[PDB]
């Protein structure tokens, strides 16, 4: 039983330090590669750093010089450390899992820890501080049990560099949910009305049989070869009707 | 001068099964019987060599190697296999004349919400020779472009944590392992059975 469960967000004053914890259950942190990534209100989601089984960091250059991931096993426990915080780093921070060596389960695909999506995610923990992305259309909209499509474009770094594009389900008040990996394959218990494509620099989500339940946000995203991570800008799908 | 067996099997820390230890004994009597007819072992398998006639014989040596791993990976522990342990943390040769010691350590190597300390090597570019300890953290090749120590595309910490958690299955539990490795060179035997 996976499980991430995040604590230490607040209201600081800019300048000052804040540390994140991301309680892990069910694994253990060194055996997946975990990332912080973060959503400003209303805006999407913005992946800052993450950390690989040998230890090895990388960052976002939004963050690069101020914070600082690591972990404690003894602990299984992730953390964020924060410091010289700017009125633009207000956001949910949300830590979140990379698949297993083995990937899924009921399929076989060897060993490797090329496993870039995010299956699991905490469950997101707010930082107030008070006194680049994947192109994806704003607004997508369809009518009950129709088909529509979310494009995706980036360049020959990421999306067009790899096969290693995913896609995210997010409802207000809730984390991102892993809808598509590798970019057509479905996790189980996930429904067939949700398919994925790519060509060239263009990735494609397609959900069809709309319902209301649909209604949500959507973002993709892609490994880079800069062994980081770029979520695309986020489409807003509309249910007519709902 | 009774062979120091003791330090091994009740030792009360051990190690993890990629960095398996091995003490080297020599010059010592021992009566085997304390092993083989003892009920505290799951596992009691030999090779080239019947426990029952131990105690008749003589080698110029034995090894007595010890590590941790998983309950369905004890069958790995023998000539001839395969897997992740046989190939790439403890390989036994085809012609291994010894036993093999295994028993359930669920109550000492799991922890309520997981012990994570006990690590086993998933990637490696050749298989090991038999008895060959490779200890090193260099980051695996996955494919043919250079890594130059970096992890990333390709390239992978070589290491991965056992899960041992109390309620998992007997499968996934931490068993210690034992195995004794009865060698006789063209040199005097120093280590004899009673």
């Amino acid at each position: 039983e996976v499980q991430l469960v995040e604590s230490g967000g607040g209201l600081i004053q800019p300048g000052g330090s804040l540390r994140l914890s991301c309680a892990a259950s069910g694994f253990t942190v060194s055996n997946n590669y975990m990332s912080w990534v973060r959503q400003a209100p209303g805006k999407g989601l913005e992946w800052v750093s993450v950390i690989y089984s040998g230890g090895s960091t990388y960052y976002a250059d939004s963050v690069k010089g101020r914070f600082t991931i690591s972990r404690d096993k003894s602990k299984n426990t992730l953390y964020l450390q924060m410091n010289r915080l700017r009125a633009e780093d207000t956001a949910v921070y949300y830590c979140a899992r990379e698949g297993e060596v083995e990937g899924y389960n009921d399929f076989w695909s060897g060993y490797s820890r090329d496993r870039y999506y995010f299956d699991y995610w905490g469950q997101g923990t707010l930082v107030t501080v008070s006194s680049s992305a994947l192109t994806q259309p704003a607004s997508v909209s369809g009518s009950p049990g129709q088909s529509i499509t979310i494009s995706c474009t980036g360049t020959s770094s990421d999306v067009g560099g790899y096969n290693y594009v995913s896609w995210y389900q997010q409802h207000p008040g809730k984390a991102p949910k892993l809808m598509i990996y590798d970019v057509s394959n479905r996790p189980s218990g996930v429904s067939n009305r949700f398919s994925g494509s790519k060509s060239g620099n263009t990735a494609s989500l397609t959900i069809s049989g709309l319902q209301a339940e649909d209604e949500a946000d959507y973002y993709c995203s892609s490994y880079t070869s800069s062994s980081t991570r770029v979520f695309g800008t986020g489409t807003k799908v509309t249910v007519l009707g709902t | 001068n009774l062979c120091p067996f003791g330090e091994v099997f009740n030792a009360t820390r051990f190690p993890s099964v990629y960095a398996w230890n091995r003490k080297r004994i020599s010059n010592c009597y021992y009566d085997y019987s304390v092993l083989y007819n003892s009920a505290s072992f799951s596992t009691f398998k030999c090779y080239g060599v019947s426990p029952t006639k131990l105690n008749d014989l003589c080698f110029t040596q034995v090894f007595a190697d010890s590590f941790v791993i998983r309950g369905d990976e004890v069958r790995q522990i023998a000539p001839g296999q395969t897997g992740k342990i046989a190939d790439y943390n403890y390989k036994l040769p085809d012609d291994f004349t010894g036993c093999v010691i295994a028993w359930n350590s669920n109550n000492l190597d799991s922890k309520v919400g997981g012990n994570y300390n006990y690590l086993y090597r998933l990637f490696r570019k050749s298989n090991l020779k038999p008895f060959e300890r490779d200890t090193s953290t260099e980051i695996y090749q996955a494919g043919s472009t250079p890594c130059n120590g970096v992890e990333g595309f390709n390239c992978y910490f070589p290491l991965q944590s056992y899960g041992f958690q109390p309620t998992n299955g007997v499968g996934y539990q931490p068993y210690r392992v034992v195995v004794l490795s009865f060698e006789l060179l063209d040199a005097p035997p120093t280590v004899c059975g009673t």
